[PDB]
């Protein structure tokens, strides 16, 4: 279009971003999700829904977006290795995307390397045991 | 209408060179020297419009007595006759408004346009802050308005725009409000005499900030102020006059050629109160006229009626005139350049009495309140905080503040190497927008936004109506609104 | 809930601890305030209780003036303190254990 | 109007200590050779020390020459449109004006528009002087409060203009142009099917095809004043200013009057504090240094089907007095269904919306009653 159309990378976290194959004969899912491609470097077009996708849709409606989900493959979330960054945060650090919706806990190193937005749900290390 | 009677000598040759290149009629150009009687020029222009049937007038005059005197009466006469007049050697911003001068077209950019040049220079070295010092005159106000809107376009409120009273001695008090700031980038825009006076005042007061970044206008770097000029950075080619006169003559000739539709000039200067109906169309076509063959570069104009894309020449290396910078219309160890702003180390912090977070306790007779030990046998850090008494006047008495946020502030100070001086809020309310009599902030937000504050270390919530004007750090405690009630007594 | 707001205009305590002290007697039945304060008051008074579930769950925050160079470093230091366990120790020292 | 100024009723109305010459200009020469008239009036003021000035010529561009004359010398007051146009002027001239500023007209119009129909919407204005200031004041005065906004309607002036004019849909419209330029716009609107009872046009510019019945304008309170009455009022104002400056300062100086002199000092430009407090004919004149009067008396008038202006409303002391009722509308005809109801406490609750302000919280709808 060039300012707009931010490419959005995400990941499959079952509480938040659920990915399902949208091939019930028709080439789409129910009118509650958003089409999601993948990466390889005609792939089957999955589609994502849940919590974070709802936030993405509402934000697109409000501020004005033209997004395209970019389900990531090279690692999960992110962890610096051997002086290089992989995963979702690693991809955002390099010139490959401009937003990384999904489950992405905000830490010190990531915030130093990649500027974050305002948190919208609490999180942290918590422990669960059988009972 | 002629300077030194020398331009008029070549005016006939310039007209003849452009008259045929033809037909239609042949306009005769007449020039009259400027007079202080304020009466002779009226008779001269009446004779010119009666016999020669002049379709336009030209303005060009040396400094002489005050510059914004000479072109005003001829512009007024033109407005009475609704006849366009081309001005030269005058760049006063007061002529930029057509409300007073309906028929006045200026081919030289005014001082207000220099705000765009200053913006470009600011973009050159990427300065994120700026200080404005403009004279309290029409030109200064116009320049300040232009710079303010241009900067607010990029979503950044100007830091400390100030006003300086023109024609006043001992303006050092203004420097009193211009010394404890946080930016070294300052822009000065005033009259040449005013600039010289303020420069001399800085000279005797010897806090000139020499060797630091200054941005001034062409008038401020004039020769009269150059005698006492401190370290400077704006030169314009026009300051030739003959080239501009020839360009205007060519523009008039092109307009006349394209005019060929009553175009009946007033034969009688007096005795008729009617105006020229063709005059508004004449002014419109000059405003929409394009003259790419101008000697002094491109001769494009703007909506206001002033020429654009002029010649801009940029350091004051001992009265030097080196145009190091590169800018022509659209060409978008310390310079007498360093970072524009220097961070302060005397942050003033605002805190509000909240029971679990910021305990406030009265001090002792000596001056410092009694030291206390925690249950774990460790000292409890407390800071002397100056705050209002009672809630009934408003008397400030130093108490001591401690608790959670004070501990966090101390840790921040240790980890950041910056001193602090805590200072409670006056009203006592956290902060909200309130209508006055337009809406204004009141509370802690009032102290932080414009008052005497730099940070607000207090249990301040985060919401949309607050983050618009205040930047919020990442949260340091999570919570939510909840309701407290009295438990029922229990046999 | 705009009409609700009207009912809060007749009574609006111009303080924070004053309203709690008033609630200590039967003069103001229900108070509405940030949880991190009411919880401590309930723990340290043994007479008032918090009812309902949290709503408008937006945390505290150090403020700073718009376009200020302190934002990045203050946020970084706050996050490092959160991860370092300093904030937990501070909360234990100054809020809990009453 | 030689007979009206011959007896000089202002002399009987106001009596002072100095000479107080009856004739303000003593020469009705506002015609051929204005320069000769300027010269003779300057000579008369220099010689006889006159104490009056009148500019009666409804030619609309005559303001700048009067400003230059004031700068060269004595205050100049126009009575009648020399004073009908308000513009920023040089501080060296002691110009006196009787008209209403564009900002005051805007504030009056937007105060009366809060009763009948609160939708400014169309704000069509041509490429005319002061249009930027008018648009800026439109933007400022609509911040907060309750006035809605629909469009801006920038255009320059038939069919091509008619299409742009009809592009924006509204009921109340504001026009800003010259008096000569007004007629083409009205012709285009009539050709565009807009000059009807379903639309109202607010002629707000400094002025003063058939005009539509919905033409509302605002002018000064002296619009209906007689020429003798206006001359007397101006003479009273200048006399009050002269007496105030002679009494407060305790001196009897000369008000310049060195017309066409040589090497005149420019140190003294003008004074305006002496005219801050004026009271005459049960009217308060503030006379701000720019030239207009702070909080003046204004009249909102309308154009009837008989092409005759009538006084519709009065604006004074930040107060609006009207005559017509308020109800809802002039009639848009399919829409606007009148809805009858009743007060059933579970369902339809009625409360008096008078907490100082004339409305309730932003959760209800205004409700009238009936009486017949
Ligand atoms: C934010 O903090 C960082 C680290 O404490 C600062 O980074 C250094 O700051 C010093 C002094 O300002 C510079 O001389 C160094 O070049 C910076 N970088 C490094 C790697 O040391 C940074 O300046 C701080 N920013 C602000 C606005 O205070
Ligand atoms: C042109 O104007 C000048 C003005 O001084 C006059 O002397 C000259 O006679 C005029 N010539 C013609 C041909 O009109
Ligand atoms: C000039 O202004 C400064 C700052 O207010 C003041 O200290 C000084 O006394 C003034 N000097 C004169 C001569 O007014
Ligand atoms: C700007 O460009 C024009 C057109 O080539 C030229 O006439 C003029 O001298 C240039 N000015 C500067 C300062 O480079
Ligand atoms: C401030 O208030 C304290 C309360 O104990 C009181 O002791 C002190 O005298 C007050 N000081 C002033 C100046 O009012
Ligand atoms: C702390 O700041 C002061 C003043 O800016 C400076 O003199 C000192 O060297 C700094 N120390 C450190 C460790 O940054």
């Amino acid at each position: 279009r060039d300012t707009q159309h931010l490419t959005v990378a995400t990941l499959e976290e079952r509480p938040f971003v659920i990915v399902e194959p949208a091939d019930p004969i028709s080439g789409t899912c129910i009118r509650d999700s958003v089409p999601c491609r993948s990466q390889l470097n005609r792939p089957e077009k999955r589609c994502c829904k849940g919590f974070c996708i709802d936030i993405l849709k509402r934000l697109a409606h409000t501020i004005g977006f033209s997004y395209d989900l970019y389900l990531v493959t090279n690692g999960k979330h992110g962890k610096k290795i051997d002086g290089v960054w992989n995963g979702m945060i690693g991809e955002v650090f390099y010139q490959r995307a401009d937003m990384a919706i999904g489950s992405l806990t905000i830490n010190e190193e990531r915030s130093e390397i990649v500027d974050f937005s305002v948190p919208f749900v609490e999180t942290g290390i918590s422990v669960m045991v059988a009972r | 209408v002629l300077s030194t009677r020398k331009h008029e000598q070549m005016f006939r040759e310039a007209v003849n060179q452009a008259n045929k290149r033809s037909w239609k009629i042949q306009l005769n150009a007449t020039s009259v020297t400027h007079k202080p009687n304020a009466i002779q020029m009226a008779l001269s222009v009446c004779e010119d419009l009666i016999s020669s049937q002049v379709y336009a007038i030209l303005v060009s005059h040396p400094p002489t007595p005050n510059d914004h005197f000479t072109p005003t009466p001829v512009s007024y006469t033109a407005g009475f006759y609704r006849i366009p007049v081309l001005g030269l050697t005058t760049r006063m911003s007061i002529y930029s408004d057509k409300s007073i001068h309906l028929s006045f077209l200026r081919t030289v950019p005014p001082y207000s346009h220099q705000s765009s040049v200053w913006f470009e220079m600011m973009r050159v070295y990427s300065w994120n802050h700026i200080i404005l010092l403009v004279s309290d005159d029409h030109e200064g106000r116009a320049a300040q308005k232009r710079l303010e809107t241009l900067l607010e376009e990029r979503e950044s409120k100007a830091e400390k725009v100030l006003q300086f009273d023109p024609g006043t001695k001992n303006v050092t008090a203004l420097l009193m409000e211009a010394k404890e700031l946080e930016a070294r980038v300052i822009i000065l825009s005033a009259s040449e005499d005013d600039a010289a006076t303020v420069y001399r005042a800085a000279a005797m007061l010897n806090m000139t900030g020499s060797g630091y970044v200054w941005l001034v206008g062409e008038r401020e770097i004039s020769g009269n102020a150059l005698r006492y000029a401190p370290d400077g950075i704006l030169q314009l080619i026009n300051g030739n006059e003959s080239a501009h006169i020839s360009d205007a003559v060519g523009v008039v000739a092109q307009a006349v050629h394209e005019l060929l539709n009553i175009t009946d000039p007033p034969r009688g200067c007096v005795g008729n109160t009617n105006i020229w109906k063709t005059g508004p169309l004449f002014k419109r076509v000059l405003m929409s006229s394009k003259y790419a063959d101008g000697v002094t570069g491109r001769v494009e104009f703007n909506e206001d009626g002033d020429r654009k894309f002029a010649n801009y020449s940029i350091n004051l290396q001992n009265r030097k005139l080196v145009q190091v910078g590169i800018y022509n219309g659209t060409h978008v160890i310390i310079w007498p350049k360093p970072r524009g702003y220097q961070m302060s180390t005397r942050l003033k912090i605002v805190t509000i009495h909240q029971e679990p977070f910021v305990y406030v306790k009265p001090t002792l007779s000596d001056g410092t309140c009694k030291e206390e030990f925690t249950v774990n046998g460790d000292p409890v850090k407390k800071v002397i905080c100056t705050g209002p008494n009672d809630t009934s006047p408003r008397h400030t008495v130093p108490q001591c503040c401690y608790g959670f946020c004070i501990d966090l502030l101390i840790k921040l100070a240790r980890t950041m190497n910056f001193t602090y001086e805590v200072h409670l809020v006056a009203d006592g309310k956290f902060g909200t927008q309130e209508r006055v009599n337009k809406k204004e902030w009141n509370g802690m937000m009032g102290e932080l936004l414009s008052g005497q504050a730099d940070m607000i270390v207090a249990p301040l919530t985060i919401n949309n109506e607050r983050a618009q004007y205040i930047e919020f750090s990442k949260p340091f405690k999570y919570q939510g609104l909840t309701i407290l009630v009295k438990k029922e007594i229990p046999s | 809930l705009s009409t609700m707001y009207r009912h809060m205009e007749k009574h609006n305590y111009e303080s924070a601890a004053e309203a709690i002290q008033a609630v200590r007697d039967n003069k103001l039945h229900a108070f509405i305030w940030d949880s991190a304060v009411l919880e401590f008051e309930a723990s340290q008074k043994c007479d008032l209780v918090t009812t309902g579930e949290l709503f408008f769950r937006s945390g505290f925050g150090i403020g700073m003036r718009k376009d200020s160079p302190w934002k990045q470093n203050v946020s970084l230091s706050i996050l490092k303190s959160h991860e370092n366990g300093f904030m937990e120790d501070l909360d234990k020292t100054w809020v809990r254990y009453q | 109007a030689a007979e009206a100024a011959r007896l000089g009723p202002a002399v009987a109305a106001a009596v002072r200590s100095p000479g107080l010459d009856v004739r303000p200009v003593a020469l009705v020469l506002n015609g051929s050779d204005p320069r000769s008239l300027v010269l003779q009036l300057c000579d008369l003021l220099s010689g006889l020390r006159v104490h009056g000035v009148v500019f009666e010529d409804d030619s609309r561009a005559v303001a700048p020459i009067l400003d230059f004359l004031s700068a060269q010398t004595l205050p100049i007051v126009a009575v009648h449109g020399a004073a009908l146009v308000l513009t920023p002027k040089e501080k060296g001239s002691t110009f006196l004006q009787l008209g209403s500023s564009t900002e005051q007209q805007l504030q009056v119009i937007f105060e009366v528009l809060e009763e009948y129909d609160w939708t400014s919407f169309v704000a069509v204005t041509t490429r005319a002087p002061g249009h930027r200031a008018f648009l800026s004041y439109i933007e400022v005065l609509t911040d907060g409060s309750l006035v809605g906004w629909e469009h801006r309607g920038a255009l320059t002036l038939e069919a091509v203009l008619s299409a742009q004019l009809r592009s924006v849909s509204a009921q109340i419209r504001l026009l800003f142009c010259a008096r000569e330029e007004a007629e083409p716009v009205f012709r285009a609107a009539e050709e565009a099917g807009l000059t009807g009872s379903g639309y109202v046009w607010f002629m707000v510019g400094p002025q003063l095809a058939p005009l539509p019945a919905g033409l509302f304008a605002v002018r000064s309170a002296g619009w209906r004043d007689d020429l003798a009455r206006r001359v007397a009022a101006g003479v009273a104002v200048v006399a009050r200013g002269a007496q105030a400056l002679l009494r407060d300062y305790g001196f009897l100086p000369e008000l310049g009057h060195d017309c066409r002199a040589q090497n005149r000092t420019h140190r003294g430009e003008s004074l305006h504090r002496y005219f801050m407090n004026i009271t005459w004919d049960n009217r308060d004149y503030s006379f701000n240094e720019d030239g207009f009067l702070v909080n003046p008396s204004l009249v909102v008038i309308s154009l009837t089907r008989d092409r005759t202006w009538e006084v519709v409303g009065s604006w004074e002391q930040q107060t609006l007095r009207l005559k017509y009722p308020l109800w809802s509308r002039y009639g848009r005809d399919t829409q606007h269904l009148t809805v009858a109801t009743l007060e059933e406490r579970p369902f339809v609750i009625v409360e008096p919306a008078d907490p100082i302000s004339g409305t309730c919280i932003r959760d209800s709808v205004p409700c009238r009653s009936q009486l017949n």
